[PDB]
RNA sequence: AGUAACUGACGCUGAGGAGCGAAAGCGUGGGGAGCGAACAGGAUUAGAUACCCUGGUAGUCCACGCCGUAAACGGUGGGUACUAGGUGUGGGUUUCCUUCCUUGGGAUCCGUGCCGUAGCUAACGCAUUAAGUACCCCGCCUGGGGAGUACGGCCGCAAGG
RNA sequence: CGGCCAACUACGUGCCAGCAGCCGCGGUAAUACGUAGGGUCCGAGCGUUGUCCGGAAUUACUGGGCGUAAAGAGCUCGUAGGUGGUUUGUCGCGUUGUUCGUGAAAACUCACAGCUUAACUGUGGGCGUGCGGGCGAUACGGGCAGACUAGAGUACUGCAG
């Protein structure tokens, strides 16, 4: 039940990882061979993972969930924002601010603000102030909309979350496992297979493993919604 | 540790010592 | 320490064998020589502190293999003492 | 219906260049009396402020008590911090006989008799803490089968069966 | 020097079991393949093996370890050990988790546990401490 | 370190005991450039039995003996087995890139550092060179002063221990 | 009758007179002193002092520790002692099972009985944790007689300081 076939990845990069020295010896399950200074994946494990990790998407997009897109160093950033937009699912890009998922409470007061300051957009309220307030304004809302852009569809929880390079964004998976949320990743041969749930090896440094990988993942949820 | 036990204990030191060296002759002669 | 051929005359005449070098009869003859050897070294350079400290570890080794002969079976023991001149 | 345990009310003080700042913490244990107990640590420039945001912590973070009727599975040793807990299981009608925070946090559990003894660093939180860790030790005996891969009765002794027969029964 | 075997192969079962290994080897001796039987046969380790080292015979043990990654000893402890040793009688067998572990005693009938001893009506040496 | 030819448990610890043990100090005999307790002046200071300056004796050095203490510290007794890794560096054996020049790289045994898991700890931190997990033997602790002092004893030429 | 620790007000006094097991209360508005109301705990008793155990895991066998809190001898060698790898046979010393003798009575504990109840008394079991004799077992420790080479040591070849 795999969209992808063990060439695609292949070509990707998939099996590409980090230096020896930087490498996690929890890995040692997954890692096939040391090629050139670097570790190499295996891709046999990296498939019948994937398919379980498809799986676990399907049921959980198919019963009334949704899954949070997690991506922000700058090779998966415009992968992830273009599927998350494709699919219509909520995603962060720019920068995780800590405690979205365990400050719920507050910061959904700046999705309030951001509508709040569109409707006053619409209403043309430019000049009845100063103009240093009216900058100082459209500042505030080029900066909320900036760091919030895949949060204005955030009513309760993610129900899941998807990341890549776990190592980067290690407060978002932190405040999944302090929530219990299930967490889908991607981990590189630096990575820990302990905090993550249902995790997919390879390579997250490249561009196009991380986008075929976001491919994967977007058409699971895509075909999931499509089962509601 | 602190440097406070150490000055305790070598105050009480020196001052023995002094003592000691005040009287060492009649000390000698008693014993 | 000993030469090749101090340690093969002396292997040879204490040895079990013509091939043992580990029985407690070689290795306590070894020590003697050696034993003797560094007192005469000692009995100028009186203050060479650091070769009594191998002198005194020489003697205790050789102390625990005749023990160990000893326990061992007697008759060597008494045969190696008479025959190394040795007092206990 | 919720039972609840303040064990310990402490003013703490923070130093500045006017003088001294002076606010509350206190330590609250919530239970249902049935087998389930949470402790929260709560701190506020008020008592009964800091009192609500350790009801509402403790609620938060709930754990389930291995009870077997009236009193724990099998006796347990807990530490935390300095804190040594030792706790025993007793027949029924002997009661509850711990110090304040080991009690408090048993009969917030629903443990009903029991011999709990504390064995060092006095505190009331790190004595909490070690009563926690030991009743956090505390193993079901058919998770005990379970890991075993044995039956309930080549597992247990007789007893513990037929205590939890009676307790059934009731 | 060694001093104690069995309590060597207990720290070696005990450091295994902490670390999440699937595998622990030592040396081979009766008793410890003995005492290695009486913990497979209580369940304790899935299974164990004999191989020959280089110079004896080596023993293989293989840990269990639950579907959730659960290990399936809570501990283990030296009871009896050089200097001062511990001898039971037939009544009074030591319990183990109030009953919930098992005690390992060394019989004139061989080894067997508490609950086998009382049983049997006899008594031994408490060799170690299961649960 | 390698070979493993030899012996075949001969191992570990060790009360008491014996030996070694920085510097200062002590005895006898030499030596004495520089430095330099004590001691002299000068200066600073309210006062300088000090800091600073100019001199300067024991001592520092050698031979042979005493003494037996140190923040004699890693403030961590000795032996053994096990428990993620990463990276420097010292000694030695070996396979493969092979130019075989090259820290080429690997593997391995023995040291010596740094960083870091699990675990431990009150914390700081330790963490395969443990302060982790265990076993054997030894030394020591039991609130702070009085006091490592008095008394008695042993050792020492004495200081004193 | 402030908190530990059931039980609070008024008047008098003011760093006094006094109280106090500890923390500590007496500075004209004391729930801590003295006295009155009220209250609480016990009750033919109630308090104080003295002594022992407990709390004290605070001598830690059960059941503690030694980097910085008190605690690793300055370091080695080694005596007595303690402790000891794999394996075969044997002994039955330790260990273990059973049996017999003994472990006075009283006491303690269980049941019953008699004092109008209770204290108390009696009866019948248990207990008397032990020791001695016979018989059984040989896993472990030990002894005895062997064996093995992974510890330990020797030999040989190199090596660094």
């Amino acid at each position: 039940m795999a969209v992808v076939t063990m060439k695609q990845l292949l070509d990707s990069g998939a099996h590409f990882g980090h230096q020896t020295r930087r490498w996690n010896p929890k890995m040692k399950r997954f890692i096939f061979t040391d090629r050139n200074g670097i570790y190499i994946i295996d891709l046999q494990q990296t498939l019948t993972y994937i398919d379980k990790a498809y799986e676990f998407v399907k049921e959980t997009v198919a019963h009334g969930g949704t899954v949070l897109f997690v991506g922000t160093k700058k090779q998966a950033q415009e992968s992830i924002a273009e599927e998350a937009t494709r699919v219509g699912m909520p995603y962060v890009n720019q920068r995780w601010l800590g405690g979205m998922l365990t400050n719920f409470s507050t910061v959904h007061k700046r999705l309030q603000r951001l509508k709040e300051l569109e409707a006053m957009e619409q209403t043309g309220g430019f000049e009845g102030r100063t103009k240093k307030e009216i900058l100082m304004l459209t500042r505030e809302k080029n900066k909320l909309e900036r760091s919030l852009g895949g949060i204005r569809d955030m009513q309760k929880v993610p129900s899941a979350v998807w990341v890549v390079d776990t190592n980067k964004e290690h407060i978002a998976v932190g405040e999944a496992r302090k929530l219990g949320i299930p967490v889908i990743a991607i981990l590189d041969t630096n990575c820990d297979p302990d905090v993550v749930d249902y995790p997919i090896p390879g390579n997250d440094d490249a561009i196009r493993s991380a986008a075929l990988l976001t491919k994967v993942i977007a058409s699971a949820v895509a075909e999931g919604l499509q089962a509601r | 540790g602190s440097v406070i036990k150490k000055r305790r204990k070598r105050m009480s030191k020196k001052k023995h010592r002094k003592l000691l060296r005040r009287t060492r002759v009649q000390r000698r002669k008693l014993g | 320490a000993l030469t090749a051929e101090q340690k093969k005359e002396i292997l040879g005449q204490y040895g079990l064998h013509d091939t043992d070098t580990g029985s407690p009869e070689a290795q306590v003859a070894l020590l003697t020589k050696r034993i003797q050897d560094l007192t005469e070294h000692l009995k100028v350079h009186k203050h060479d502190h650091h070769s009594r400290r191998g002198l005194l570890l020489l003697v205790g080794r050789r102390r625990r293999l005749l023990k160990y002969v000893a326990q061992v079976d007697v008759a060597r023991y008494r045969s190696l003492i008479e025959r190394l001149g040795l007092r206990r | 219906n919720y039972i609840e345990r303040v064990v310990s009310i402490n003013r703490v003080s923070k130093v500045v260049k006017g003088g001294r700042r002076f606010s509350f913490t206190a330590l609250v244990i919530v239970g249902d009396g049935k087998g389930m107990v949470g402790v929260g640590y709560g701190k506020a420039k008020e008592v009964p402020a800091a009192i609500a945001k350790g009801v509402e912590e403790a609620r938060k973070n709930f754990f389930r008590v291995p009870l077997i009727g009236s009193t724990i599975t099998h006796p347990v040793q807990g530490e935390a911090a300095a804190g040594v807990v030792m706790l025993r299981p007793a027949s029924p009608g002997t009661g509850v006989i711990a110090g304040g925070a080991a009690r408090a946090v048993l009969e917030c559990a629903g443990v009903h008799d029991i011999l709990a003894k504390s064995l060092g660093s006095d505190n009331a939180i790190n004595v909490v803490h070690a009563t926690v860790a030991a009743l956090k030790l505390l193993q079901r005996p058919e998770e005990v089968a379970a890991r075993r891969g044995l039956p309930i009765e080549d597992v247990a002794p007789a007893g513990m069966l037929k205590a939890r027969r009676e307790s059934e029964a009731l | 020097t060694m001093t104690d075997p069995i309590a060597d192969f207990l720290t070696r079962l005990r450091n295994a079991n902490s670390a999440y290994h699937d595998e622990v080897t030592l040396p081979h001796s009766k008793l410890k393949a003995n005492i290695a039987e009486i913990l497979k046969r209580e369940g304790y380790i899935s299974d164990y093996r004999t191989e020959d080292a280089r110079v004896g015979k080596s023993l293989v043990v293989q840990l269990k370890y639950g579907p959730s990654r659960e290990r399936s000893i809570a501990g283990l402890r030296r009871v009896s050990k050089p200097g001062l040793r511990v001898y039971a009688k037939s009544t009074n067998l030591p319990r183990v988790l109030g009953g919930l572990g098992v005690a390992i005693i060394s019989t004139s009938s061989g080894l067997l546990t508490d609950r086998q001893a009382a049983r049997q009506g006899v008594g031994g040496e408490v060799l170690a401490y299961v649960w």
